[PDB]
């Protein structure tokens, strides 16, 4: 008993380290993948199931299948074998020596906290653990006591205003569009170009072409004219296979699907439309402190001009007297698992633990009044 | 099997093979045996006296006390016509074939004398749906320990109807995998639409059972199924008095089912770990 | 200087005079005998008669007799007649087993470490036709693992499992005559016991010899190392380390010794005049050994079936020779005596042997 | 081999000829052999199964089986080549490795029990055999001796009875009738810590 | 999710 | 491992590396015969004194000494009653098919967990550092065995459960 | 019951030995040759039916006929003698001492697998046996788990994709192609060159030509080009009658029939088009690790060059922007036969035989579900 | 599929005039199966299902169990190989994917076209899966017209002859000074 | 064969 686990379970990827280092130790996606075909060879019974970079290299022959949705936990067999995979094979450390902090999206249903603290405290028998807020601990991360956060997750998208020593929970804002509903975009479109992708395996091909070569516009009409001259904006990704693909206005529509959510088909407005009707629901006075800080968070930010293009957003909406800032850290990806950390090393936070003898006593609903 | 059937298939296969020959002259083929089922209950086939042209089937239900309080006169005549006659072995319903009267159907006879016991049992649940469907005041609750030391109870009000289950574990070996089965029935929800809400209390027993005397104590836990007319109208009130009656020996078979199944996972790394040895060997 | 002449493992080894001939246990109830053919070993003859499990062997380099000294507690003398060998019974009275034989200088008795608790010694009779047996009794306590003899033939030393390598006196005046003066004692009658060990140091698996008769050495299960020297006034001297235990004694001149045991390769030591301790000394057989493997597609997919695909022969011992030489049994000496020793030979549990030398080292 | 016109998946049932009246034991092989090979006409029966995947009708003669099978029994040898031994000589050599005083009531209560055993004339044959080594035991033992005696026949008899199919159901339904058998019975704590060793007893075992 | 939405 | 059960694994591989070293004594109180000593217990002159490797009440493990055989027992850590009722199975059925390993026991000691054995005739036929890697080997995937059982038997559950709720 | 033997069912020819050699003990050409003349002489009643190298040294007399063509057995009265002669009078092994192994090529008619195993089954009473593909053990004896086989053997042509531990048999092509066809196109041309081959004794004769003289061309115009100038490459053969014939074009014309399916008359493509369509109708990750392995075997692909022209055709069609590797053993005749011997010596196969009790039960139906 | 299996029964067929004889094969004597394992288990008793056609040049084929096999496919992508869901997955997807007030609309009309519905008992089968997947507590009504193979030509006929539509057209004269790209904002 | 090539 030196030290605790944080781990994120992230709604594509996890991460997973000791309280104390700057780096987290596992970074892996949560992938649990089963074979789809067969099998002839006799020289091999091997693992039914399969989980993480394994499931990444011979995802060719799996079908691979997400446990979490949109930040909601819908198959429990495949979390307690990411869960099992990621404390045994890479962590390698028995859960009783050490605990456990676990993070979640906001107004999340209370039955899958309940779930997990059950599962958690019964089958790993941890000695204790505490359920957080992914927002609360990028605020930590970032060294700061007031702002808005942007968790713009691969699942979930949410803010929580904040002020000093409080929070406003009647003020929270979540958004369903997330990383995956951009991938599915970009197929779609990518279909349009005359590149079809169907299976999994190129849903993560798709993924990293993504990853590698998008980025937001600021004005969508001019990109859209100079993509009318496409001749120095089109680029080209290298398929396994050796295939060439040529992308061109793809690279600067997909994210604009952030800020036009109609293009999908949903009823609803742009994060920098959710924000102003956020901090616009909050106290006048806390207002200009929130204006004045806005941290951002999570791996569906990092395009190239997103800061930017909320930025003249924000300025065009809010009144034109005052000053707006971004603030764009250039490790908002570890940013949660940065918090949890330096929370979990906080001393006056070694005794907010929830133990086995209170658990066990008091019920599974001690956590839902545990910080809400 | 995985739903537990309710027809027992003995009285089937014995009345099949009686039949099958019936047609073959003065056949008595004298018959005495007698058998068991779930819930404790002592089945009994013999013949009433010397003369064998009739078969009498016979029950002897543990909380038969309550039914003939409540009284069946639904049940005498619904299901089963005049082939039924006041009890003979422990003042428990017995019913008789009557071979020199032409039996016209055999199939039919047959499958509605295999389902005695759920046939008996329904005589009280479906006349408290009765009562909260007619709209006739709220009858009294009550509570209905079968064999088990366990207990059940049902609550008719208005709008809705209530049934608790009591469970008890005998062995302290299955103590803790029965807790661990029923953690996960009050939440698997996600392949269900039309189906009602389910709830597990070990601790604190529900408050309806505060001042009835049903099965009360430390290692003990509760389930409740809330019932609606969506899932309790005329036409899907079989299928869930067949469910909630075959829950005990469904939870008790899946039980076992789970045990061979982790012997047979066990006994498949006992390989896995016999190759690994195997190294130790010279080529 | 490997070689291997059976998978399975060898209880005891002996040698002939000009070191042409070879003697290996089997492991079964039997004894081979295996010859020099130029340069390669190939089996003269098969030595059987014993229905029990052979455990010690050793041969006379004038008479050209062989022991066998195992179970069944019985021992029978092998005599060259014309191109065929044939037996002679000996009676040892013995209820529990006999390990270890050897006989002396002389050629005139031979020694049998019993398991019984006793220790037998035997001289030829000419008038029963027979061995007659004698018994030592008196301060033995457990069983003896390890017998070395004297020049003269008057002292014997049987190191045992009870903390004792102790010194004895067996003086058959049938066939025996009046040693000279020696340091040690009197050179008492037969059956009594002369000095015990100092202290408790491990228990005892070989013992070892000088020309000059004035020290002797033994190892123990406790990785220790010690030096009777009876030059000076019963001066002891001790050594250890980290080392495995050791399972053999023997020494090159009145300053060496050589030992080896479970640590799979030979280790040197030595004494000193004066300073009454000795030392250590790394690997004096070689630097190091090598290792090597093969494709075999046939058995890439052979092991996977039992053993894992990926899996191999290859081990941590291949390196520094801890692969295949699977410990030692037991040591002898191949040229002159106990004073140059040329060249040392080894026996192995492996089944196999092994030769090494003393002065190709160079150091 | 000795036919063909039928299927390889309904094998079993056309095998089972030998479960119908199919099968009668005799006295002596080779008689019945020429009686076989010198008519051949009356003696051969006809088989009228029914396919079960296509529903036609396939139909084969009867020949040496009827009798080939059972008669295995007291020859053993055709089929497992290990066990060269007869029936009946085991009997009477298990029934004389026992005291002198059950030998007598042993040979006399012999019981027809179990389905093997269904064939017609069995009994016949193995009392026959019986008491033919039996009484040429007595009239061996007699003659080293001499004496004007004549010591009484042993009496070697068969009974034949229903049952047969089933013998063991009726023994278990007794078994538990019986009131000691709940005191017999090995308890739950008996295998608790001791282990499931209580089960191990046998009765051709002791030390 | 259980009503609207997936998840 | 490194910070949890590595100096753990060392020190009981370095015991079992010292107390591996065995040799063939004849029978010095029953007639001829080379049977284990440690089994017997006949003679305390070869017995070595036990040793303990351990780190927490419920998990311990033991080391034998003696000229014939080493005889090893293990304690694992169960916690939960689940944990021990499948330790037991499946300790059980490995049990049941013990003869080909050569190594393992028929049952074991007496108010521990498995224990094996090792002997002289099971030295030379087999080789010596790949018996200690797959007995370390056992050690750590006991846990890992455990772990996947029990999410196996809540998942069987899980399932069993959904698969009646539908006909509601 | 120590070994097993392991017999394949060549088109052309039968190989048969022991499970654990190296090298077969029994090659001879699967012929079932009959007279054909009426016989006068009287000191002779010998052998009204002749099988193996007996009929080959005596062919002149005799209408030789295969018992097997393009892969699926056409005469089951000559399948049962070549078996039984191989099984007494060559290996002299009873079929009850041991089991025995059988190959067959993929996409066979399931009534030959039913009434062989039924002949082996009732006739020769074997204890067991089992049945395989010839690719799969052409893998074992390749001592590889991945790549793509071109099983071209006497009768038939087949490829089967494979990968770690799985196999794919949605992608199986079959081409009926093979030997046969090219001997009777060489049969043809040397008809137009002057030489006239009609009957089965010729019919071995260029079959041993085509052994001997025949190779492929790295470019079919060159090649012709410099045939035009016939001085360097015609070569000649000596017939047993001392003729002599001269062979010029013929020698890589044949062969091209294979990569040119269209010279027979045959609307398909050829052994390179069918491998791209196989490699490419599999999932796009394995498709690299299937390029960068392509095993090889059977009798019809011993020509020198093919492996050259094979991997030229390949890069050519495949993206130039990857290697290609081609790998041709100089045993890949007995491929298939080491391979069986080694999967026959794994001991985990030890169990998956199928014994007689099975087929005291059904007719054998039971050959398809397991042993397949 | 249809070759690949009529290949494991013993019938051979590459080229593309056996492609069409195969094409002409299903058109006539394949149908779907209400139930799969039911359908093979009475193949295992094949003495009233199985079915002759006569080839051109006179040879008779028996086709078995490939009647209800092949179409199988279509609900069963695995057979092929392809990772993806059968059509009624799809369809419910699709639906569900929608408003839920809209739901119900949808559920109540389902219009089916193509030639590859018309394979007898589709509709019982689609109709029974989606009441399966559906919950049990409305209406799922499946709409089969006789003459599906012709609804898209019918539909536009009648879209054309429609009086509004004689202005939506696209000319030479606007697409020559526009350009090509005039079709894609012309209704998608 | 029986339809298409000869086997
Ligand atoms: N370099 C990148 N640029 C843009 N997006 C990225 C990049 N790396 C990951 N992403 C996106 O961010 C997501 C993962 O980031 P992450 O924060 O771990 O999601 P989560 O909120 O579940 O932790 C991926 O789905 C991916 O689409
Ligand atoms: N030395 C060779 N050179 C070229 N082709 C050969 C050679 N030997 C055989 N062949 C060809 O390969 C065929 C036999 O190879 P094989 O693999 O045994 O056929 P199968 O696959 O039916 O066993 C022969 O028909 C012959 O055409
Ligand atoms: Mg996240
Ligand atoms: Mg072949």
């Amino acid at each position: 008993e030196t030290t605790a686990l944080v781990c994120d379970n992230g709604s594509g990827l996890v991460k997973a380290g000791f309280a104390g280092d700057d780096a987290p130790r596992a970074v892996f996606p949560s992938i649990v993948g089963r074979p789809r075909h067969q099998g002839v060879m006799v020289g091999m019974g091997q693992k039914d199931s399969y989980v993480g970079d394994e499931a990444q290299s011979k995802r060719g022959i799996l079908t691979l299948k997400y446990p979490i949705e949109h930040g909601i936990i819908t198959n429990w067999d495949d979390m307690e074998k990411i869960w099992h995979h990621t404390f045994y094979n890479e962590l390698r450390v028995a859960p009783e020596e050490h605990p456990t902090l676990l993070t979640e999206a906001p107004l999340n249903p209370k039955a899958n906290r309940e779930k997990m603290t059950q599962i958690m405290f019964e089958t790993f028998n941890v000695p204790a653990m505490y359920v957080a807020i992914q927002a609360v601990l990028s605020l930590y991360a970032s060294g700061r006591t007031t702002g808005i956060v942007l968790d713009s997750g691969d699942g979930v998208t949410h803010n929580v205003p904040i002020y000093e020593g409080y929070a406003l929970p009647h003020a929270i804002m979540r958004l369903d569009l997330a990383g995956r509903d951009l991938t599915d975009y970009l197929m779609k479109i990518l279909t349009e170009r005359g590149y079809s992708f169907v299976t999994t395996a190129e849903r993560e091909i798709v993924r990293d072409i993504k990853e590698k070569l998008c980025y937001v516009a600021l004005d969508f009409e001019n990109e859209m004219a100079t993509a009318a001259s496409s001749s120095s904006l089109e680029k080209s990704y290298e398929l396994p296979d050796g295939q060439v693909i040529t992308i061109g206005n793809e690279r600067f529509r997909c994210p604009e699907t952030l800020f036009q959510p109609s293009f999908i088909g949903m009823e609803s407005a742009g994060i920098h439309e959710t924000t102003y009707n956020s901090i616009m629901k909050c106290d006048i006075d806390i207002r200009k402190d929130l204006y004045a800080n806005n941290v951002m968070s999570g791996g569906t930010t990092m395009y190239p001009g997103i800061a930017d293009r909320m930025q003249k957003e924000i300025t065009a909406l809010a009144p034109s007297t005052m000053k707006i800032k971004i603030i764009a850290p250039p490790e908002r990806k570890y940013s949660v698992w940065i918090g949890g950390s330096i929370l979990a090393s906080l001393s006056t936070f070694q005794q907010m633990w929830i133990t086995k003898q209170e658990y066990d006593e008091a019920g599974p609903s001690i956590v839902h009044r545990k910080c809400f | 099997m995985i739903l537990l059937e309710v027809n027992n298939r003995i009285i089937e296969e014995t009345l099949a093979l009686k039949f099958e020959n019936a047609a073959a002259g003065n056949k008595p083929e004298a018959v005495e045996v007698t058998f068991a089922d779930f819930d404790g209950v002592l089945y009994h086939i013999s013949n009433p006296n010397g003369d064998k042209t009739k078969v009498m089937v016979s029950i002897s239900l543990k909380f038969y006390k309550e039914l003939q309080a409540h009284g069946a006169d639904e049940l005498l005549k619904r299901v089963y016509g005049s082939y039924l006659v006041n009890p003979e072995s422990g003042y428990n319903v017995s019913l008789l074939y009557d071979l020199e009267n032409l039996p016209a159907s055999k199939d039919s006879i047959v499958h509605q004398a295999g389902m005695l016991k759920r046939n008996c049992f329904a005589s009280v649940f479906e006349k408290y749906f009765q009562f909260q469907e007619e709209g006739k005041e709220g009858e009294n609750r009550a509570v209905i320990h079968y064999r088990d030391d366990e207990t059940m109870y049902v609550e008719s009000k208005k709008d809705r109807v209530t049934v608790v289950f009591s469970t008890v574990f005998k062995d302290d070996d299955d103590v803790v995998i029965g807790k661990v089965f029923m953690q996960e029935f009050k939440e698997g929800r996600r392949a269900s639409h039309t189906a009602p809400q389910v709830l597990f209390s070990h601790r604190e027993p529900p408050l309806e059972l505060k001042d009835t005397d049903a099965a009360v104590g430390d290692n003990i836990g509760y389930i409740t199924f809330v019932l609606f007319p969506r899932h309790t109208n005329a036409s899907a009130r079989d299928n869930t008095i067949n469910l909630i009656h075959t829950f005990r020996d469904y939870l008790h078979y899946h039980i076992k089912c789970s045990k061979a199944y982790i012997h047979t996972r066990m006994r498949a790394k006992t390989s896995d770990f016999l190759k690994v040895l195997n190294r130790a060997r010279p080529d | 200087a490997y070689h291997s002449f059976l998978v399975e493992p060898i209880s005891c080894h002996a040698w002939n005079k000009d070191r042409t001939q070879i003697a290996i246990c089997p492991n079964n109830h039997e004894v081979h005998i295996y010859e020099k053919s130029g340069n390669k070993w190939v089996q003269v003859h098969e030595l059987k008669e014993h229905n029990g499990q052979v455990t010690g062997i050793d041969w006379a380099p004038d008479s050209n007799r062989i022991v066998t000294c195992g179970t069944d507690r019985n021992a029978y003398v092998w005599t060259l007649k014309g191109r065929t060998w044939k037996p002679t019974l000996v009676i040892l009275r013995i209820n529990r087993a006999a390990r270890c034989v050897r006989w002396a200088p002389n050629e005139k008795k031979f020694a049998v470490g019993s398991g019984s608790r006793v220790i037998s010694i035997c001289y030829f009779e000419q008038e029963n036709d027979w061995w007659v047996c004698k018994h030592i009794k008196k301060p033995i306590r457990s069983t003896v693992l390890s017998l070395d003899w004297h020049p003269n033939s008057v002292l014997l030393a049987a190191g045992s499992c009870d903390f004792k390598c102790r010194i004895f006196s067996a003086y058959i005046k049938e066939v025996e005559e009046r040693p000279a003066p020696t340091p040690w004692g009197s050179k008492m009658p037969f059956g009594e016991l002369m000095f015990e060990s100092s202290s408790s140091c491990g228990w005892v698996h070989g013992v070892c010899f000088s020309a000059n008769g004035s020290r002797v050495a033994w190892v123990s299960h406790d990785s220790t190392v010690c030096l009777a020297d009876a030059d000076k006034k019963m001066a002891v001297a001790t050594l250890a380390s980290e080392t495995l235990p050791l399972l053999a004694v023997t020494f090159i001149t009145e300053s060496s010794l050589v030992a080896a045991g479970h640590d799979c390769f030979p280790v040197l030591f030595t004494y000193d005049s004066a300073a009454g301790k000795l030392s250590f000394g790394g690997r004096l057989d070689v630097p190091k050994q090598s290792s090597q493997r093969g494709l075999t597609a046939r058995e890439r997919f052979q092991n996977l079936d039992k053993k894992a695909s990926s899996e191999g022969s290859a081990a941590a011992g291949a390196g520094l020779d801890s692969l295949h030489k699977n410990s030692v049994s037991q040591i002898s000496v191949l040229s002159g005596g106990k004073a140059k020793c040329s060249q040392f030979c080894t026996t192995g549990m492996d089944g196999g042997m092994s030769i090494w030398d003393v002065r190709s080292l160079e150091s | 081999d000795r036919e063909v016109g039928i299927p390889p998946e309904q094998s079993l049932e056309t095998a089972k000829a030998v479960k119908e009246r199919y099968s009668y034991v005799c006295p002596d092989l080779v008689k019945e052999f020429n009686k076989y090979d010198t008519d051949g006409s009356k003696w051969i029966k006809q088989y009228t199964g029914i396919n079960a995947i296509s529903k036609k009708e396939f139909s084969i003669d009867v020949g040496y089986e009827r009798f080939l099978g059972p008669e295995i029994f007291f020859h053993p040898e055709f089929a497992n080549p290990d066990f060269t031994q007869p029936i009946s000589e085991v009997v009477d050599e298990v029934i004389q490795n026992c005291p002198i005083d059950v030998r007598r009531p042993l040979y006399k209560n012999i019981v027809l029990s179990g389905g093997s055993t269904m064939f017609r004339d069995f009994g016949r044959r193995l009392q026959r055999d019986l008491k033919r080594t039996v009484d040429a035991r007595l009239k061996l033992s007699e003659e080293l001796s001499g004496g004007r005696l004549k010591p009484k026949p042993i009496d070697v008899q068969v009974i034949t009875h229903h049952m047969q199919r089933y013998a063991v159901w009726f023994g278990g339904s007794m078994l538990a009738s019986t009131p000691e058998f709940y005191q017999v019975c090995h308890t739950k704590k008996d295998y608790e810590e001791i282990g499931p060793s209580i089960c191990r007893h046998n009765p051709v075992f002791g030390v | 999710w259980x009503a609207x939405c997936p998840a | 491992m490194t910070a949890t059960l590595r100096p753990y694994l060392s020190a009981v591989r370095a015991t079992l590396q010292a107390a591996l070293c065995l040799e063939n004594f004849s029978s010095q109180v029953v007639e001829r015969h080379n049977k284990p000593e440690v089994e017997v217990r006949s003679s305390k002159e070869l017995l070595l004194q036990p040793v303990t490797i351990s780190r927490n009440e419920k998990e311990k493990v033991l080391i034998e000494g003696s000229i014939n055989s080493v005889r090893v027992s293990i304690a694992v850590k169960q916690a939960d009653e689940i944990e021990k009722i499948l330790c037991h199975k499946f300790m059980r059925f490995m049990m049941m098919r013990a003869e080909n390993f050569f190594i393992l026991r028929r049952k074991p000691v007496e108010g521990y967990d498995i224990s094996f054995l090792i002997t002289n005739f099971h030295t030379e036929q087999m080789y010596k550092h790949k018996l200690v890697d797959f007995v370390i080997h056992f050690m750590e995937e006991i846990d890992k065995e455990i772990s996947e059982m029990k999410l196996s038997v809540n998942a069987r559950a899980r399932i069993v459960a959904e698969e009646f709720l539908k006909n509601f």
